């Protein structure tokens, strides 16, 4: 659509532009033109507009407060309707609606009418048609005289709206005068679509009220004083007889001792309006409802601010003090009900001070929350205690903006821009520490890049399909890297023991199984070396099961077993891992990060001078570990992590395994590179080489195979591995021995 | 475990000039480094400390932190303190 600059009008027809309409209006002040839609189907996208009419006069203060509350209520209700039905964003709609709006007026001083248009919000006419019932409920479920007077009509096909500055009728001289700051004729058109940057768009007496006597009693209680002309009002004289009151005490509505004329009660929109006659500003207007609870309307107003949603599992997440809290032990809805009373009208705030009413208006909220939402869906954002830091752009959001993202976890500490710097001595000290841990030589280049990549994945809410191994001799200070990462990433990071590396992953109630829920990094240290006999091999089942994007595990006294998996798993030790089970999936799901830095004191430095444990040796310092424990380089290291993530995270970043540094998998690699599955039309070459083919399957004797492979590989090194491989690929039968099928790649190449 | 390193020394990688001299005392000097036989290393370990109270710990420590100049052979890369120190 890209907006429309043509305004179609009806004289009781034309298609004029902004300048054309302005010139025509200036030429003819008395012309009556109604702005409508030239074609309903073509340009159904229009602005959001409302028309309000209340036949009474109000002063400046009352009008100001009433219009403020009217904007608040209408914007919240429309944003809630957009969120539930049109799939929009609540915060965006609220911001667009409250940012800028055009408000007209009426030249008549005996009544208050206007047409209000929200400039930046645009939606299809079908959406405004569907909003009919919701807006009618809002109109009939409020106390504000402006909100109660909303005309739900004008939401029909091919509707028309009276243009500003033109008389509605030739006989009626009253016209609507524009108000600051718009002052332009294009700012009061409900079809003038002007989509731009700061904008948003979305799309898909009746007896039945109450007994008369109770209404009369309510009116009398409002008047406080007794009615002089009592026992005279009935069904017929409801809006005819004046209400004469004795001025025993000053009027509750006006606070004055007396007035020139009595009051009068009228019926409108299922409510009773009490107003004085003669001078209009002598007494205010009193509104009396005729249906609905008072505790249900409060629940609706608290609900349609989108602050008490429920999760996809069944937990009600509330928004208190700029953070999405939630607890399943002491539910927080009553805290929210108490703390939100300031954003509610005067009559709705005194109710939320009795604890027996903040349980009624809370049962209502729980009964109105049907269907769920999804939490922590955007993985490129880091939730801090006072907001959300964006990673792709680096901009920080605080306050209601962070509400847009259902961040159910947090790092635990606030975000400070002063410490968040680039050129600081702490940054240089951290860079020196990292260089000491990771020398930047060309030999280390690839390993250092893998280090930076696997260390920067901690700022990702997505799931990763690899498990990097920190392999390095002692005194390499991997604990320093662990401490720096913990200080940078807050309480999201978790350190776990080897309990998951040996036992069954799910099995029974495992605390680390549930703790992997939404934690962004899991670290294991000092692995139980399986080189010595007795220690269990690294459970291949657990490693395979930890890679999936889901976690299945239920702790003691619980039933939930589904957890979202975001943690990057890192294992650090000085011993090569040993896994009893081996398959191609394992060979494609293991990465190794090598450490070649020795941090040793001078006393043993000579002992480390010729040591083969590390490719370099340098003096250590006991005064650094405490510094890392004191969150010294926290924000500089966080900046480094952000830079690494930016330089590494392409539109799709993946953890690539490195199956070359693991000594155990080298045997399988050598076997595969020298022997694979056995090619029918190559019998002559096999016969020349000595091998024979029988029953369409080339075979050799088991003793012959052992003799052939004796020289190719060291039998004493991996005799158990060779026996296990033979058992796995065993075939048996045939001739007078077992059957072994393979191709000697080294012999296959040689003719 | 604590006392094993007290009477043990790191591999003398940078002892190429002295590796040849140490080889004549019962080392193979393979891969430009002095390497003693696994049986010889076990005998030296049993001589260093009472073999009655020292059993599988020495073998486990050797398998953890020693090599036989190849993938696996009958040698040991564990450098004796009383031998590797002397050129
Ligand atoms: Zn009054």
């Amino acid at each position: 659509i890209r907006g429309n600059d043509v305004i179609f009008v009806l004289k009781t027809v034309e298609a004029f532009k902004c300048d054309e309409l302005e010139r025509y209006i200036d030429n003819n002040p008395e012309c009556t033109l109604f702005e409508s839609l030239r074609d309903e189907e073509a340009y159904s996208i229009v602005r959001i507009f409302m028309d309000v009419d209340l036949d009474a006069c109000l002063d400046e203060i009352d009008y100001l407060t009433a219009i403020q509350d009217f904007i608040i209520e209408v914007s919240n209700c429309v944003a809630r309707f957009a969120f539930t039905e049109c799939g929009a964003i609540h915060e965006n709609v609220i911001k667009s609606m409250r940012s800028n709006f055009s408000l007209t007026k009426s030249t008549n001083r005996d009544k208050t009418s206007f047409h209000i248009i929200f400039l930046d919000t645009y939606t299809t006419m079908d959406t405004l048609i569907a909003m009919k019932r919701t807006l009618l409920e809002l109109s009939r479920s409020s106390e504000n005289p402006l909100t109660r007077s909303i005309d739900t009509a004008v939401y029909r096909r091919k509707t028309t709206l009276r243009v500003v500055g033109t008389r509605k009728n030739p006989n009626c001289d009253t016209i609507h005068v524009m108000q600051p700051p718009h002052d332009n004729i294009e700012d009061y058109l409900f079809t003038y679509v002007d989509m731009n940057n700061n904008s948003y768009y979305f799309s898909l007496w009746e007896p039945g009220f109450i007994s008369f006597e109770d209404a009369i009693k309510r009116v009398s209680k409002i008047f406080i004083n007794s009615i002089i002309n009592f026992n005279d009002l009935d069904e017929n004289n409801f809006t005819t007889v004046p209400l004469v009151i004795d001025y025993v005490t000053p009027c509750a509505l006006c606070k004055k001792r007396s007035h020139k004329h009595p009051h009068q009660l009228s019926l409108e929109n299922g409510a009773i309006r009490i107003y004085k006659t003669g001078n209009p500003h002598s007494c205010k207007v009193k509104i009396v409802p005729l249906d609905g609870n008072k505790l249900f309307n409060i629940a609706q107003r608290i609900l349609d601010t989108n602050s008490v949603l429920l999760t996809e599992r069944g937990d009600h997440i509330v928004w208190i003090n700029n953070s999405w809290k939630f607890n399943s032990e002491e539910p927080l809805i009553t805290k929210l009900i108490l703390s939100i009373r300031h954003q509610l009208p005067k009559e709705y705030s005194s109710e939320l001070l009795c604890p027996r009413k903040r349980k009624t208006v809370e049962a209502n909220i729980r009964d109105m929350l049907v269907d769920s939402v999804e939490t922590d869906t955007y993985p490129d954002k880091l939730p801090f205690k006072n907001g959300v830091l964006d990673l792709v752009d680096g901009m920080f959001y605080s306050g209601d903006d962070a509400k847009k993202y259902t961040c159910t976890v947090s790092t635990g500490f606030k975000f400070d821009d002063t410490k968040f710097v680039e050129d600081s001595p702490e940054m240089e000290e951290l860079m020196n520490i990292i260089n000491d841990i990771q020398p930047l030589t060309d030999e280390n280049k690839k390993n250092r890049e893998l280090y930076e990549k696997t260390l920067s994945s901690c700022l990702c809410g997505a799931t990763k399909g690899c498990l990097t191994f920190f392999f390095g001799e002692t005194a390499t200070g991997k604990s320093t890297t662990k401490r720096l990462l913990k200080s940078a990433i807050g309480d999201l990071f978790v350190e776990t023991g080897q309990t998951i590396l040996t036992d069954v992953l799910d099995k029974g109630p495992n605390p680390f199984i549930a703790n992997m829920h939404l934690k962004r990094s899991v670290f294991c240290s000092e692995l139980p070396d399986f080189a010595c006999s007795g220690s269990k091999k690294i459970r291949s089942d657990n490693i395979k099961k930890l890679t999936e994007p889901c976690v299945i595990g239920r702790p003691c006294f619980s039933n939930k077993i589904n957890n979202r998996n975001h943690a990057t798993i890192i294992i650090d030790t000085n011993y090569k891992p040993v896994f009893d089970r081996i398959d191609n999936a394992l060979m494609r799901r293991i990465a190794v990060v090598r450490f070649r830095t020795h941090f040793s004191q001078p006393s043993g430095r000579e002992a480390a001078e010729n040591n083969d444990a590390y490719d370099k040796v340098k003096l250590l310092d006991e005064g650094l570990d405490g510094k890392i424990q004191n969150n010294r380089y926290r924000f500089a290291f966080l900046y480094l992590l952000v830079k690494w993530y930016k330089k590494y995270h392409i539109p799709i970043m993946k953890l690539y395994p490195t199956p070359e540094e693991i000594p155990d998998f080298a045997f399988y690699l050598k076997i595969g590179t020298l022997l694979v599955s056995s090619h029918i039309p190559l019998m002559t070459d096999l016969s020349k080489k000595g091998y024979i083919l029988y029953d369409n399957v080339v075979t050799l004797p088991l003793t012959t195979f052992q003799q052939k492979i004796s020289k190719y590989f060291n039998s004493r090194l991996f005799g158990h591995d060779i026996e296990s491989f033979i058992n796995r690929h065993k075939k048996f039968a045939n001739v007078s021995d077992e059957y072994l099928q393979y191709i000697f790649i080294e012999d296959i190449s040689s003719p | 475990y604590l006392k094993i390193g007290t009477l043990l020394v790191s591999s003398s990688v940078k002892h190429i000039p002295l590796m040849t001299d140490l080889s004549k005392k019962g080392y193979i000097l393979y891969d430009n480094v002095v390497t003693l036989p696994l049986t010889t290393f076990q005998q030296k370990i049993s001589k260093y400390f009472n073999s009655r109270l020292f059993g599988h710990d020495i073998e486990s420590f050797i398998n953890r932190h020693k090599k036989f100049a190849n993938v696996s052979d009958e040698y040991l890369q564990y450098i004796f303190i009383e031998d590797i120190s002397s050129p």
